[PDB]
C-alpha cells in the first residue's frame, strides 16, 4: 500500500517560516497532482495549496501571497514553503494525492501540527 | 453526407443499346441523390432499362413520351 | 445488344423499411446524448474549474458529441420529407472525426503522463485542443466539399469527379476514423495497463477495466460499419463481384450498422468523466443542490 510520508511541522513565531514535506513510500505512477489540507479546531477541513505534475498551481484566498506549493516528478513530492505565518494559520495540516483515470483522491497523509 | 440519408432508389450497371421508339410508354428521371446522370425507360410490356441521357435517340425519346 | 440485362437494380423497399429504423435510433441518440455531453460539461465547469489537461480533453470530447448529435434532428427532418447540404454535411463529419480525435488524444495525454512521466498544463492542452479541431476540419474536407444542393436533395456528383474517389474516400474513413485511432489507443492503454497492474496502486484494478472497456465498446460498435465498408469498398474496386440483391443487403448493412456507430458518441460520458468518482460525487452534489 501507498502512504503519504509527512514532514515538516513545529512551532514558531507569528511572521516565521516553516517547509512541509510529502512523499509517497510505494511505487505508484498513476498519480497527477498533489496538494495540502487543514482544519483548524471548531472548523471544516479547507484546501490551501494545490498543485499539479503539469504545473498549474491552485491557492486559497487567505493563504495567497505567503505560502508557496512546489514538487518533484518521479519522486511523487511536494513541498510547502510557508512565509509571513499568522496564529490563525494553527490547524493540523493533511496531505492529499489524485490519481488519473480512476479520478480518485483517497490518498491522506497522517496529518502534522503546526502551530504559530 | 451518409449513408442514412439517402433517396437514391435506383442504381444502373450497363445502357441499353436497341430502342424501338413507340415502345416506350412513360419514362422516369432519376433520383437527383444518386449523383449518376441516367434515364429510366418504362416500355409498353412494363419493363424498366437504364438509357443514357448523352444520347442523340434519348433526346429524341423523350421527346415523343412528353407530346403524347 | 442481346435482350440487355441493363436492368435497373432497385432499392425502395429497403430505403422505406430502414427509414423507420434510422429515425427511431437519431432521436435516441439525439435524446441521451445530449443530456449525457451537457451533464459532462456541466460537472467540470459550473461549481469546479477545470483542474487538469484531461478536463480540457473531456470538455472538446463532450462538445464534439454535442454538435454531432445536434444535427441528427435536421437530418430527421429531412428524411421525413433551409437545411443547407453542404454545411450540414460538414458539421456532422467535422464532429464526428473531432470525436475521434480527442478519443485518441486521450489516450496519448494519459500515455506520456503514467510510462513516460510528461506532464501537460491546462494552457498548452487548450492549445493542442485548437490544432485537433483544425485537423479534424482539413480531414474531413473531402467528405463535404463535394456535397451540393441539388432538387432539394443532398447530393454527391459521381460524373463530375474521378471513379477513384468513393474508393479513396472510404479508404481515407476506414484507416482514419477506425484503424488509426483503435491502434493508438489500444498500443497506449495496453502499455498504460501494463505498468498500473504492478504497481502499488489502492486503484489499479479498476484502472485497467476502465481502459479496457474503453478498447471493448469502440470495437463492438464501430466495427461493424467499417467492416461493411470494407466490402462495400471492395464492390467499388472490383475485386469481388455484385448481383442486384448483393448490392441491396450491402446498401442495408451500411445503413444499419452507421445508426449503430452513431450511439458510441452516447457511450463516451459513461466511458471518461463519470466513470470516475470525483464526477460521480461532483454530479450527485449538483443534483442535491438544484433539488
Ligand atoms: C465486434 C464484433 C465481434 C461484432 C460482430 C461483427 C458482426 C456482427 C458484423 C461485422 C461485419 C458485418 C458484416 C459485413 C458484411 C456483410 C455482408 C452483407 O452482404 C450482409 C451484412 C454482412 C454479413 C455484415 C453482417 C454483420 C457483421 C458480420
Ligand atoms: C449487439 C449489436 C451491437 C450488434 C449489431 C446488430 C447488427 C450487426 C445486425 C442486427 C440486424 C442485422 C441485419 C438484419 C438484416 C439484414 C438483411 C440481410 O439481407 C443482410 C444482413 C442484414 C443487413 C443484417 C446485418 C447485421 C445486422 C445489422
Ligand atoms: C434490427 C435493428 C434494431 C435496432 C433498432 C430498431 C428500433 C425499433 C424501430 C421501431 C420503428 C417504429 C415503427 O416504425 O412502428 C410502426 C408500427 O406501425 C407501430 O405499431
Ligand atoms: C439521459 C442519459 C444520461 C446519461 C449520462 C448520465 C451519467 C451520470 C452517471 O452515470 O452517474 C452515476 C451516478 O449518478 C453518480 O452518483
Ligand atoms: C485493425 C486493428 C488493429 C489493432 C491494433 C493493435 C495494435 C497493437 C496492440 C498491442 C501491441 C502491444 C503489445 C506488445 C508487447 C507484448 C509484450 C508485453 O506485453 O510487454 C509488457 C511491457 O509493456 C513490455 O514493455
Ligand atoms: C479488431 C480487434 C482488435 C484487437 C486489438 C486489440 C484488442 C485490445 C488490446 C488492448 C486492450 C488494452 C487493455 C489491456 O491490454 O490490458 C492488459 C492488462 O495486462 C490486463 O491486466
Ligand atoms: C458487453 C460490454 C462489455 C464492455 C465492458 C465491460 C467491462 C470489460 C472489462 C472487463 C475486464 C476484466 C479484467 O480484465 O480485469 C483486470 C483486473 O481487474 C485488473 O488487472
Ligand atoms: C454495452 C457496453 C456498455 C458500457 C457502459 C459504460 C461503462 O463502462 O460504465 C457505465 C457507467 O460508468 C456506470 O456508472
Amino acid at each position: 500500500q501507498v502512504q503519504l510520508v509527512e514532514s515538516g511541522g513545529g512551532l514558531v513565531r507569528p511572521g516565521g517560516s516553516l517547509r512541509l514535506s510529502c512523499a509517497a513510500s510505494g511505487s505508484i505512477f498513476t498519480i497527477y497532482a498533489m496538494g495540502w489540507y487543514r482544519q483548524a479546531p471548531g472548523k471544516q477541513r479547507e484546501l490551501v495549496a494545490r498543485i499539479t505534475f503539469g504545473g498549474d498551481t491552485n491557492y486559497a484566498d487567505s493563504v495567497k501571497g505567503r505560502f508557496t506549493i512546489s514538487r518533484d516528478n518521479a519522486k511523487n513530492a511536494v513541498y510547502l514553503q510557508m512565509n509571513s505565518l499568522k496564529p490563525e494559520d494553527t490547524a493540523v495540516y493533511y496531505c492529499n494525492a489524485e490519481e488519473t483515470i480512476v479520478e480518485e483522491a483517497d490518498y491522506w497523509g497522517q496529518g502534522t501540527q503546526v502551530t504559530v | 453526407q451518409h449513408h442514412g440519408v439517402t433517396k437514391c432508389a435506383i442504381t444502373c450497371s450497363k445502357m441499353t443499346s436497341k430502342i424501338p421508339v413507340a415502345l416506350l410508354i412513360h419514362y422516369q428521371q432519376n433520383q437527383a441523390s444518386c449523383g449518376k446522370r441516367a434515364i429510366i425507360l418504362e416500355t409498353r410490356q412494363h419493363r424498366l432499362f437504364c438509357a443514357d441521357p448523352k444520347e442523340q435517340w434519348v433526346k429524341d425519346a423523350m421527346q415523343h413520351l412528353d407530346r403524347q | 445488344d442481346y435482350d440487355e440485362d441493363a436492368t435497373p437494380c432497385v432499392f425502395t423497399d429497403v430505403l422505406n423499411q430502414s427509414k423507420p429504423v434510422t429515425l427511431f435510433l437519431y432521436g435516441v441518440v439525439f435524446l441521451f446524448g445530449s443530456i449525457g455531453n451537457f451533464l459532462v460539461i456541466f460537472t467540470i465547469t459550473w461549481r469546479r474549474r477545470i483542474q487538469c489537461s484531461g478536463d480540457v480533453y473531456f470538455i472538446n470530447l463532450a462538445a464534439a458529441d454535442l454538435l454531432f448529435v445536434c444535427t441528427l434532428p435536421l437530418w430527421m427532418q429531412y428524411l421525413l420529407d433551409s437545411v443547407p447540404c453542404t454545411l450540414l454535411t460538414a458539421c456532422f463529419y467535422v464532429a464526428m472525426f473531432a470525436s475521434l480525435c480527442f478519443i485518441t488524444e486521450i489516450a496519448l495525454d494519459r500515455y506520456y503522463a503514467i510510462v513516460y512521466m510528461r506532464y501537460r498544463p491546462v494552457k498548452q492542452a487548450c492549445l493542442f485542443s485548437i490544432f485537433w479541431w483544425i485537423f479534424a476540419v482539413i480531414i474531413a474536407i473531402p467528405h463535404f466539399m463535394v456535397v451540393t444542393k441539388k432538387d432539394n436533395q443532398c447530393m454527391t456528383d459521381y460524373d463530375y469527379l474521378e471513379v477513384s474517389y468513393p474508393i479513396i474516400l472510404n479508404v481515407e474513413l476506414m484507416l482514419g476514423a477506425f484503424v488509426i485511432p483503435l491502434s493508438v489507443i489500444s498500443y497506449c492503454y495496453y502499455r498504460i495497463s501494463r505498468i498500473v497492474a504492478v504497481s502499488q496502486s489502492r486503484h489499479k484494478g479498476r484502472i485497467v477495466r476502465v481502459l479496457i472497456a474503453v478498447v471493448l465498446v469502440f470495437i463492438i460498435f464501430w466495427l461493424p460499419y467499417h467492416l461493411t465498408l470494407f466490402v462495400d469498398t471492395l464492390k467499388l474496386l472490383k475485386w469481388i463481384s455484385s448481383s442486384c440483391e448483393f448490392e441491396r443487403s450491402l446498401k442495408r448493412a451500411l445503413i444499419l450498422t452507421e445508426s449503430l456507430a452513431f450511439c458510441h458518441c452516447c457511450l463516451n460520458p459513461l466511458l471518461y468523466v463519470f466513470v470516475g468518482t470525483k464526477f460521480r460525487q461532483e454530479l450527485h452534489c449538483l443534483l442535491a443542490e438544484f433539488r
